[PDB]
DNA sequence: GCATGCATGCGCATGCATGCAT
DNA sequence: ATGCATGCATGCGCATGCATGC
């Protein structure tokens, strides 16, 4: 055992003497808490090893102690700090300082929440090894966000005002179910006795956001024969709205239990998300195949781009696909019909809180603003391919079923794999790449060397040109999108030109040829794709000339 | 006022009685000014105007007031519970100061509207908790009237005395004493004798537009009090102006105790139909305040001249290159034909209402225009080929939330009533959808007859199919029905049927080119106006002449379709010419039909299909 | 190319057993 | 001390999806 005194004083002294990184950021925070310029605050426990660890190991074993510790040291501090009145106050503010005019809950009075974020020292753990040893404690636990539930108001402290009396009576909330006063404890109506009854008032009253999610393990950390395993986070404050569904994320939480068995859950703290023409080097050869998809990645300036490549088996289709659902921030990759029909589009769902139905989309709406891949094309069924084909030319999802009727917004980059042509594909389709091999012995011979060295030295062979890492590529297409290039007007009667010719050209091709107004339209998203890339305002006519080329190459493959 | 606020009562009530006599805004126009002398007060002639009127209810905008003083708009967002009741007493003073005598049923109620437009529901928070709030949402479920008390009427058992007793707080206190004989726990309370409001539960389906990266449509639920019950119906697009609230939720009927999440709850105060966008709805048009003089002047002006047909087919939709039928007959559709009645004949529901249909190559823009079009005309609805069931559209059943009421719950067609529905993919819909088409297109009623329900609804829809070939391409060795492959009833309902081809053209693709590069560097309020007036105050009528036109047009009709590999023709087509007719009489603002309507219907159904071009033995078109 | 046989989720009401809040 | 709301099957009615057989 040990006195509390001790270790709030210790807190205290702590929270005002780290000017240790030079400017003295807990004065600042503390001035900004004051002045109601901030509404959060976050305690590193790497700051905490400076001082003595032993309140380290104190609080990753009774967290919330300590927790309400930090509260109560900073709420006793901001007073010292304070300044100024607050510039603009709004109705809890009105009311606070009405109240403080005229004992109080502290949390009542309180207007910031703490946070707690874990130790570097300390090795994040896995879902399926949290047990009752890690109960009370602070854990951190990486993995996928599945579900997740709508932000709503949750009580803190009830405000109950008298019929005969201008007492107010307050009542703090530590259960998910509380029971309501009815008589009036105020000492006015004790002493006459009048027994007058209470009234609830939501003004008063303090809420806080509230949300539920659900998290499972990575695939990686799955043991032999097993099924991934899932846990339930409860958000509030200000870390709601950071997770969404279908994200990878590391969150920093204490495990409790619910009331001899009991059912336990997570109450988070922290959480947190998870030529330059060189994807997947492991691959030899496709040089003219891979700025394609830098491009689909890119995008245009609707600008939606959309790529279709047929091939024999054994070229290695699905590892370019893999690649590009990997580097893509938000991506789907889907394999056939093991996400058929429900996988795709939506579902309706009852609520973990609310107890009604919600809507919770598929593949093609987690896509939203993204890039979905699909594999073996050809073999999905004729609904799936409808709607898929809705995606591409319309970018909306219309579903009208009993108990459904709903228009789904999905903005998505659509790469597809398949193996052999149908008029549907080229119609539909901005780019068709089909990949023919045949046997010639120089070319055998350089890919097989390349692959035994893959095998071997588990590396891609050197070149003059490096390659580059995901995260940096990642930044480079980031900063490539921020710009928006325009079109200039002369260019025009070029452009027109390299039309009407082409068409002549369609046109004495009688066998097999499709033009329409959509080349054109991809056309010049590739141009204004390629003078995006540049950072230049104005596209220029090299762009026009690779794009072009790019779209011939693709029209030359038989 | 209630301890936590900064509103004085006397401050308001004097800044509010001083902004009724002294707003005026010179910006306003008489576009939208109506019957109000703009270099005069505006509040105050629409006082007047309540006060010939009589009608209880000041519409107040809210950026009128924030333009006044800031102070007081603030407040009033702040606070509306407070505020609301002192603009309704001195609204009532100053009505009762100048205007003595005026008979009413009872106080002027101010309801204001046009506060601040939140972006997005979900973006909302508790600090937002009872604050006047505005939303722009469709309606989907309109429940039935609850009565709610406000009055208690009491009897004693013994002396039988009347007395009532009036809510407050939320609660009655019925007495536990007499106020005769005295006696205790004598009074019993009276239902019926009792005062009763309505209340009415709305739900709303929420669609900013603009949502975020992977974010679902949101579903609200709203409550309606007194006149406001019954003033919209399910599928129109509607703006609520009201007030937020949460309310908690007991963990079981029959236990006091309740959860600590609360449920939200809105409740509504005003009601908005205009939008800057979409046509003017069914609502306005039954209304004379929608048009000044001066506009009715220029409409009728411009209606004279020859070419305003053209125009307007000009003006239906800039961004899509040519394709003057195809907008010639998207505005004879929207014009409409006469609704004539047949009830003393018995033959039952005459259709009205134009149906198209559009084939061509999947590299089209007819998805643009059913796009714009759905944009464009309020009480629209959007299809897609496999995506809607024949159980999704019309009617499916469903439980009330609470009890058992076998609760009908209306589908995509039927939200289509008086209204316009675009199908998409229409090659992909099986024949059981298929089937509900059937007598959809003609009888405009919809017969339902499942466990223990029996019903017919109304179906006034008119629909927009698109359509394509077998192998995505138009094969010039096989006829238009083969390329087609619809059944001849189904293409028998259709009253136009446009083919889109590829002619090749240079000139056409030089100019498709510099329209598609270009797009990267008449008015529509004038056209709504004339819309509607045309929709709303003329009932054409056909003659002699167009009566001996429209039989020759018939025979000659049957006498070209008689030919095998073309679509034949049916007496039903006939029905189809006179619809388009009405549609030109409803263009040139006239109320005699004549020879010029038929030749021009005429005209355009011998275009539509390509039968001049199509080669009339062997049903091959070859331009 | 489509209607039907065979699971399966959804929503609901109804009946049998029991465990204790007013 | 007593009557009732709830947990746990089970029938009812329905729609939806996957497979196949003519
Ligand atoms: N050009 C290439 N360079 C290196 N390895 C290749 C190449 N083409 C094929 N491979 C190898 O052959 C295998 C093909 O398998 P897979 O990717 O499933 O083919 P597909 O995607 O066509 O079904 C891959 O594991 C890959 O390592
Ligand atoms: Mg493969
Ligand atoms: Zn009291
Ligand atoms: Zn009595």
């Amino acid at each position: 055992l040990k006195d509390y005194a001790l270790e709030k004083e210790k807190v205290k002294k702590f929270l005002q003497e780290f000017y240790q990184d030079k400017q003295f950021k807990y004065g600042n925070q503390l001035v900004r808490l004051a002045h109601r310029e901030q509404v959060a605050l976050y305690v590193d426990l790497d700051d905490v090893a400076e001082d003595d660890p032993e309140l380290v190991d104190s609080i990753c074993e009774n967290a919330r102690r300590y927790a309400k510790l930090f509260a109560d040291a900073v709420q006793e501090l901001l007073p010292q700090y304070k300044e100024r009145e607050v510039v603009n106050k709004d109705v809890l503010d009105v009311y606070i300082e009405h109240r403080l005019m005229m004992q109080y809950p502290a949390e009542l009075m309180r207007r910031f929440e703490l946070y707690f974020q874990g130790p570097s020292s300390n090795k994040p753990r896995v879902i399926r090894e949290v047990r009752a040893d890690s109960v009370g404690k602070l854990v951190t636990v990486r993995g996928i966000v599945t579900r997740v539930s709508e932000v709503k108001p949750k009580m803190v402290v009830a405000t109950y005002t008298c019929d005969q009396c201008g007492a107010e009576t307050y009542q703090p909330i530590q259960s998910p179910t509380f029971m309501p006063l009815i008589m009036c404890p105020s000492q006015e109506c004790q002493t006459n006795r009048s027994g007058g009854r209470l009234y609830l008032q939501t003004r008063g009253s303090r809420f806080i956001k509230f949300q539920e999610m659900k998290m499972q393990e990575h695939s990686d950390q799955v043991p032999v024969g097993n099924i991934p395993r899932s846990i339930t986070v409860l958000v509030e404050g200000e870390n709601t709205r950071i997770a969404q569904p279908g994200d990878h994320v590391s969150v920093t939480g204490i495990f409790l239990p619910i009331l001899l068995l009991s059912e336990t859950y997570l109450e988070a703290h922290r959480i947190v998300k998870m030529l330059a023409a060189s994807i997947a080097p492991e691959i030899y050869g496709h040089e003219d195949v891979k700025k394609a998809l830098l491009l689909l990645l890119v995008g245009g300036v609707r600008g939606n781009i959309n790529i279709c490549l047929m091939g024999d088996p054994g070229v290695a289709k699905s590892q370019l696909l893999s690649y590009i659902d990997r580097l893509a921030p938000r991506s789907q990759y889907t394999t056939g019909r093991g996400s058929s029909g429900v996988g795709l589009t939506a579902a309706v769902l009852r609520d973990s809180v609310s107890g009604e139905l919600t809507l919770e989309g598929g593949a093609l709406v987690l896509a939203d603003q993204g890039v979905c891949c699909i594999d073996e094309f050809d073999k999905m069924a004729e609904a799936d391919r409808t709607a898929i084909h809705e995606v591409m030319e319309q970018q909306t999802i219309s579903i009208a079923k009993a108990g459904i009727l709903t228009t789904l917004n999905a903005r998505c980059s659509i790469l597809a794999a398949a193996n052999p042509l149908p008029a549907a594909l080229l119609s539909r389709f901005d780019l068709l790449w089909l990949i023919q091999d045949r046997p010639d012995r120089d070319n055998d011979l350089r890919l097989a060397q390349h692959i035994t060295y893959v095998h071997q030295h588990s590396r891609q062979p050197p070149s003059q040109f490096e390659p580059l890492d995901m995260k940096l590529m990642r930044r480079y297409i980031a900063m490539c999108r921020e710009k928006q290039p325009m079109v200039p007007e002369s260019l025009a009667d070029y452009i027109t030109a390299a039309y009407v010719e082409m068409r002549r050209e369609a046109w004495a091709s009688k066998d097999a040829t499709y033009t329409s107004a959509r080349t054109l339209l991809a056309i010049l998203r590739l141009s204004t794709a390629l003078a995006r890339l540049r950072m230049v305002d104005v596209v220029e006519k090299e762009d026009v000339n690779e794009a072009i080329r790019l779209m011939e190459m693709s029209k030359d493959s038989l | 006022v209630i301890w936590g606020t900064d509103v004085n009562v006397a401050a308001c009530k004097e800044n509010f009685q001083r902004f009724l006599q002294r707003f005026i805004d010179p910006l306003a126009k008489e576009e939208e000014n109506v019957g109000i002398d703009i270099t005069e007060p505006l509040y105050m002639q629409r006082l007047g105007e309540i006060n010939v009127i009589g009608e209880p209810f000041l519409n107040v905008n809210c950026e009128h007031i924030k333009s006044f003083d800031k102070n007081l708009y603030r407040q009033l967002i702040s606070y509306p519970q407070e505020v609301i009741p002192t603009f309704d007493m001195a609204v009532n003073e100053i009505f009762f100061d100048r205007y003595p005598d005026s008979i009413l049923e009872h106080q002027i109620q101010v309801r204001p509207f046009n506060a601040l437009k939140t972006k997005n529901m979900r973006n909302l928070n508790p600090e937002d908790i009872d604050q006047l709030i505005t939303i722009s949402g469709m309606v989907i479920r309109t429940s039935q009237l609850i009565p709610e008390m406000q009055e208690a009427f009491f009897q004693c058992q013994v002396c039988a005395h009347t007395t009532r007793v009036e809510m407050d707080r939320g609660r009655i206190a019925e007495p536990s004493v007499c106020g005769r004989c005295h006696t205790t726990h004598s009074m019993a309370l009276i239902h019926n004798r009792s005062l009763f409001s309505d209340k009415q539960m709305i739900k709303l389906q929420e669609s900013p537009e603009d949502m975020p990266a992977g974010q679902t449509p949101h579903t609200v639920i709203l409550f309606a009090h007194n006149d406001l019950v019954d003033k919209v119906q399910p599928g129109d697009r509607v703006n609520v102006t009201g007030i937020y609230r949460a309310v908690p939720i007991r963990v079981n009927p029959r236990v006091s105790n309740v959860k600590s999440v609360y449920k939200t709850h809105i409740d509504v105060i005003h009601y908005r139909k205009t939008d800057a966008k979409r046509l003017h709805g069914l609502d306005e048009e039954a209304e004379q305040k929608l048009f000044s003089e001066k506009r009715v002047e220029l409409l009728k002006e411009l209606s004279r001249k020859p070419d305003i047909y053209e125009r307007l087919a000009s003006a239906l939709a800039p961004s899509i290159y040519e394709h003057e039928d195809i907008k010639k007959g998207i505005l004879l559709q929207l014009f409409g034909g006469t609704r004539k009645d047949f009830s003393h004949t018995g033959r039952g529901k005459f259709r009205a209402e134009i149906n198209i249909l559009l084939c061509g190559d999947p590299g089209t823009s007819k998805s643009q225009l059913l796009q714009y079009v759905y944009n464009l005309v309020p009480r629209g609805q959007y299809t897609s080929g496999k995506g809607s069931s024949a159980v999704g559209l019309t009617a499916y059943v469903m439980k009330d939330p609470e009890t058992r009421q076998l609760v009908l719950q209306t589908g995509a067609l039927v939200l289509s009533d008086n209204g316009i529905c675009c199908i998409d993919e229409f090659d992909k819909m099986n024949e059981s959808t298929r089937s509900v088409l059937h007598e959809v297109m003609e009888q405009q009623t919809l017969s339902i007859a499942k466990a223990g329900i029996i019903c017919q609804l109304n179906a006034r829809t008119s629909v927009l199919a698109a359509a394509n070939p077998i192998e995505s391409q138009w094969n010039p060795k096989k006829t238009t029905i083969e390329n087609i492959q619809l059944p001849h009833t189904l293409l028998s309902r259709f009253d136009l049927i446009f083919l889109m081809l590829d002619p090749q053209d240079e000139a056409y693709d030089r100019r498709l080119a510099h329209h598609l590069v270009a797009l990267y560097y008449l008015d529509m309020a004038v056209l709504k106006d004339y819309i509607a007036y045309a929709h709303s105050t003329i009932m054409p009528r056909l003659s002699e002449e167009a009566s001996q036109a429209l039989i020759e047009a018939y025979v000659d009709m049957r006498k070209i379709g008689s030919s095998r590999g073309m679509v034949s023709a049916y007496p039903r087509q006939l029905e189809s010419l006179i619809r388009l007719a009405e549609a030109h009489a409803k263009v040139r603002l006239s109320n005699k039909v004549e020879a010029i309507d038929v030749e021009e219907a005429k005209r355009l159904h011998r275009e539509a299909l390509k039968q001049s071009a199509t080669d009339p033995r062997t049903g091959i078109v070859d331009i």
